[PDB]
RNA sequence: GUUUAUUAAAAACACAGCACUGUGCAAACACGAAAGUGGACGUAUACGGUGUGACGCCUGCCCGGUGCCGGAAGGUUAAU
RNA sequence: ACUAUGGUUUUUAUU
RNA sequence: AAGCUUGAGUCUCGUAGAGGGGGGUAGAAUUCCAGGUGUAGCGGUGAAAUGCGUAGAGAUCUGGAGGAAUACCGGUGGCGAAGGCGGCCCCCUGGACGAAGACUGACGCUCAGGUGCGAAAGCGUGGGGAGCAAACAGGAUUAGAUACCCUGGUAGUCCACGCCGUAAACGAUGUCGACUUGGAGGUUGUGCCCUUGAGGCGUGGCUUCCGGAGCUAACGCGUUAAGUCGACCGCCUGGGGA
């Protein structure tokens, strides 16, 4: 779950072509508003320890894309987590 | 858009109140600057098993088109209330005119 | 998750003919096709054929023998946990020469006793009997 | 909160203290505090009264408005701020036309709130009417005995009273003790529950901590001789007869209520 | 499918006792058998259909 | 930390705490027959009475006696 | 078919 | 050093469910308090006694409350990884499934130690506590009865929060993924058929029963394999003592 016009927010932003998502500075954006939108279900008490593993997941793919991003290209790296909240 | 019927049975003899609360019930919504969709009675009708020792009753839905930051304030518009017996919400199936 | 493209192929051949299948199809490779020309004179499968271009498949007719495959044994030894190197003499013994091992070579795929004649070795692909 | 505390004399490593970060550290509304000179368990003549009572340190009382005076004044709540003389915490509430005054605190933290007595004012919790308005179930908060006698029952902290019956001119309290009595509906009821509700998590933390709060020791009674304390008795530490007052009575089990006022409009009693 | 303002179409699918039939019984099959069940649950707490029966 | 000031400074006394119990506010209760006052201008997360005394691990048997609480019919039984 | 119920029988010889 | 994509994934438009968490509040039945009608029994069993009974029980009618647990629907019907999930509501939220089009491109797998996750019992601590009941008393059974039987009854069972990681852990079989002959049923998408048929013909995900090849002392597995292969990591080494 994420707000209906929020997928299309990272398009207009980290997309460099029309509903076009195959590009892993979109997917790690998408999933770092993902958490986010997550963290509105947390930020407070430990007690959904389902919904926790789903939320580490996403955490894992974000660190896995990441793994592969840095393996790829350092600048492509270093220019998302200069638009996005990494290494804050 | 956010939708809940808001349906509640008052007791009957209570039915001379409603109309002195017919800006109470909406209070959550009137204080959004919003409007409901209907506010209108469905008729007193007898009940296939009896509710705080009452036999009969007099139904009335909203129809609220209002969003999910103030339906605990319609949760609370009936905690205190003396002259219904029961309410239910029904979230979504949108809302429409006629045939209640 | 998939992990190799030769046990795709390998299991095609050795399940389709466990199962009577008259001739079975993956994706082609200049390997696969180099492997192909050797089982063929070698006389374990009845032909070989390619199918397109650009996204281009291998098709192999199986061969049997009495009622069952002509193959005994198709081993791979060779994998992508442990390869195996051979030299010219160092070449093992397949079934007392009833079978034979398959050798990719610096001058190109050939089997054992072919590499035997050159004085020859490199990386093994498999053993057939 | 609650949080534990951290030694810096053997020992207070475990000790747990309140702490409440949203209420207003600074100073109390002037014009409402008394002397209330402390009288250390003596009345006027003595000699004790009450015992154990004694010492500081030197505390100002503050006037709370329990019994709610004028009705239907708009108002808002300026400051939430702890009290000393009580212990559920108290809210200081500004009418509109600028007179301010102390009331018992509701369950809520958020400041700026606007509130106001009446039927035709909004339904929630803080907006104070009478009990004839009102349905079963209803947590009522602080409430008056008698109409316009003003706020007594359920001032501690996070304490509540239910309604649990209505019928004509009278409604029927649970009390948490374990008792239900009625009073008249034309009495004033404010709903929900009273502030603070952590006090009873905290535990001191050494002797000395109570001498600051009107406590004194005074030796058992097992300890001394029966010309002063009649629970003494001779070489002690085997005394062979039932424990006693300062006075000779029981003092495990013996019921005292006597009042024979109030008792006809009580349905259940604690236990 | 979800509405309790017409107890004469929910009928088909109740008993005397006011117990919800079996889909395998009124050829509704378990999807729209959990809607019709969800109609009935509350017309049931608004007291438009009987919820419980001991005669 | 306290104590027989002037033969005992202690293992006794006191204590956060722990337990048992009273108390619906004109509280319980004290001194006074009362006048008042203190408890308290506090309100069961508050106050009174008593015992027990960090903590950890545990904690069998007994209602004949002595006091309390409830049950309320009946018995012994006053003024009348 | 299901009474309401009971614990226990020294050792060893076909080679 | 550089291309390619089949691997893996997401997006547009859609599909389904007792997955989890926060906060509300409702359908009845043990049971007990209180009154009307009413009278000598009720409870147990092979028999019984303790116990409840004129202190008016049980039975009936009615008024009422705390707390635990939620019939039908409900199924070859579903969700979760596993523990586990089936009163209902409102809010919040995890993972899974499809068509076609497209983009990115090896982003995929596994893993000593470590981390998160615990049915029940037990424990930290307060609150609750109708009922069920480990301790146990009283009664009864019996050779005995400290157990099985009857009446009670403490802990615990319920809640918040903290500990404890256990199992006939069960679809017993590590995790991920390839491969192979045939049939029928269940469920639900999608694409197609005036659907003018809960039905068909393609085609995916889940699921159920035979069964060809293979395996297995033997039962049994068999496309959701115990078969044949590709990667990674645990566990084992005769019984007893233990």
């Amino acid at each position: 779950s994420l707000s209906t016009e929020a997928t299309a927010k990272i398009v207009s932003e980290f997309g460099r072509d029309a509903n076009d998502t195959g590009s892993t500075e979109v997917q790690v954006a998408l999933l770092t508003a993902q958490i986010n939108h997550l963290q509105g279900h947390f930020a407070e008490h430990k007690k959904d320890h389902h919904s926790r593993r789903g939320l580490l997941r996403m955490v894992s793919q974000r660190r896995k894309l990441l793994d592969y991003l840095k393996r790829k290209d350092v600048a492509r790296y270093t220019q998302l987590i200069e638009r996005l909240g990494l290494r804050r | 858009m956010r939708h809940y019927e808001i349906v509640f049975m008052v007791h009957p003899d209570q039915s001379e109140q409603v109309p002195g609360m017919i800006e109470r019930y909406t209070a959550a919504i009137t204080g959004a600057e919003g409007k409901i969709h209907r506010l209108e009675d469905w008729g007193r009708r007898q009940l296939a098993y009896p509710i705080n020792k009452l036999h009969k009753a007099h139904y009335v839905l909203m129809n609220v088109e209002a969003p999910q930051e103030v339906i605990d304030e319609l949760e609370t518009t009936f905690r205190f209330n003396d002259a219904v017996i029961r309410s239910m919400v029904m979230r979504t199936k949108h809302a429409v005119t006629e045939a209640s | 998750s998939m992990q190799d493209p030769i046990a795709d192929m390998l299991t095609r051949i050795r399940n389709g003919q466990a199962a009577n299948k008259a001739a079975v199809t993956m994706p082609s490779s200049k390997l696969k096709v180099a492997i192909a020309n050797v089982l063929k004179e070698e006389g374990f499968i009845e032909d070989f054929k390619v199918e397109g271009d650009t996204k281009p498949e291998l098709e192999l007719t199986l061969k049997y023998f009495q009622g069952k495959a002509v193959v005994e044994s198709i081993q791979r030894v060779s994998r992508p946990g442990l390869r195996i190197y051979k030299r010219k003499d160092e070449l093992p013994k397949v079934m007392a020469g009833l079978g034979i091992a398959v050798v990719s070579t610096s001058k190109g795929v050939m089997t054992d006793r072919a590499a035997r004649q050159a004085g020859l070795g490199g990386e093994i692909i498999c053993y057939v009997a | 909160a609650v949080v534990k505390c951290k030694p810096t004399s053997p020992g207070r490593r475990h000790v747990v203290k309140v702490v409440n970060p949203e209420l207003h550290k600074g100073k109390p509304f002037a014009p409402l505090l008394e002397k209330n000179s402390k009288s250390g368990g003596r009345n006027n003549n003595g000699r004790i009264t009450t015992r154990h009572i004694g010492g500081g340190h030197k505390q100002a009382y503050r006037i709370v408005d329990f019994k709610r005076n004028k009705d239907g004044i708009p108002a808002v709540v300026e400051r939430l701020e702890y009290d000393p003389n009580r212990s559920a915490n108290i809210a200081l509430v500004l009418y509109k036309d600028g007179e301010r005054r102390y009331i018992l605190a509701p369950k809520g933290l958020k400041a700026g709130d606007q509130i106001q007595s009446g039927v035709d004012a909004a339904i929630k919790p803080g907006n104070t009417l009478p009990m004839r308005n009102i349905p079963v179930g209803s947590t009522v908060h602080n409430v008056e005995m008698k109409p316009g006698k003003g706020g007594q029952l359920a001032r501690s902290a996070g304490t509540y009273v239910q309604i649990v019956a209505r019928d004509g001119a009278y409604v029927t309290l649970r009390l948490r003790s374990g008792e239900m009595r009625k009073v008249e509906a034309d009495c004033r009821a404010t709903l929900g529950e009273v502030g603070n509700a952590e006090h009873m998590l905290r535990v001191l933390g050494k002797a000395g901590a109570a001498r600051w709060r009107g406590v004194r020791p005074t030796v058992r009674g097992t300890a001394m001789n029966p010309v002063d304390h009649p629970h003494g008795g001779g070489e002690g530490r085997n005394f062979g007869k039932h424990p006693v007052t300062p006075w000779g009575v029981q003092t495990k089990g013996k019921k005292t209520r006597s009042n024979k006022r109030t008792d006809k409009f009580i349905v259940r009693r604690r236990s | 499918e979800i509405d309790y303002k017409d107890i004469a179409t929910l009928k088909n699918y109740i008993t005397e006792s006011g117990k919800i039939v079996p889909s395998r019984i009124t050829g509704t099959r378990a999807k729209y058998q959990r809607q019709l069940a969800r109609a009935i649950k509350r017309a049931r707490y608004l007291s438009l259909l009987p919820y419980t029966d001991r005669h």
